[PDB]
């Protein structure tokens, strides 16, 4: 049993898309979107006071 | 996600590394902005 969701892949795929700096706006917003994708993603993003 | 360790929160959890190539001041406007502070304290949905 090895296969992810369709959603959550949705989500992050946002801020996975080769996109410009300013789209990036919408990943914050996507962030919280994300649940199994929060805390994973904290990691990096949350890093950022770490 | 319980036995699984190979879910969509890790397929990004992969690419995320980049991640550690943005401003550092820019990231806590995003985290800030929605407070995931309090997001990690508790998750499901």
């Amino acid at each position: 049993g090895s296969i992810p969701p369709n959603a959550l892949q949705d989500l992050l795929r946002t801020l996975r898309s080769p996109s410009s700096p300013q789209q990036q706006q919408q990943v914050l917003n996507i962030l919280k979107s994300n649940p199994q994708l929060m805390a994973a993603f904290i990691k990096q993003r949350a890093a950022k006071y770490q | 996600g319980s036995e699984s360790q190979n879910d969509e929160k890790a397929l990004l959890d992969q690419l995320d590394s980049l991640l550690s190539s943005t401003d550092e001041m820019e990231l806590a406007e995003i985290d800030r902005a929605l407070g995931i502070d309090k997001l990690v304290s508790q998750q499901g949905g």
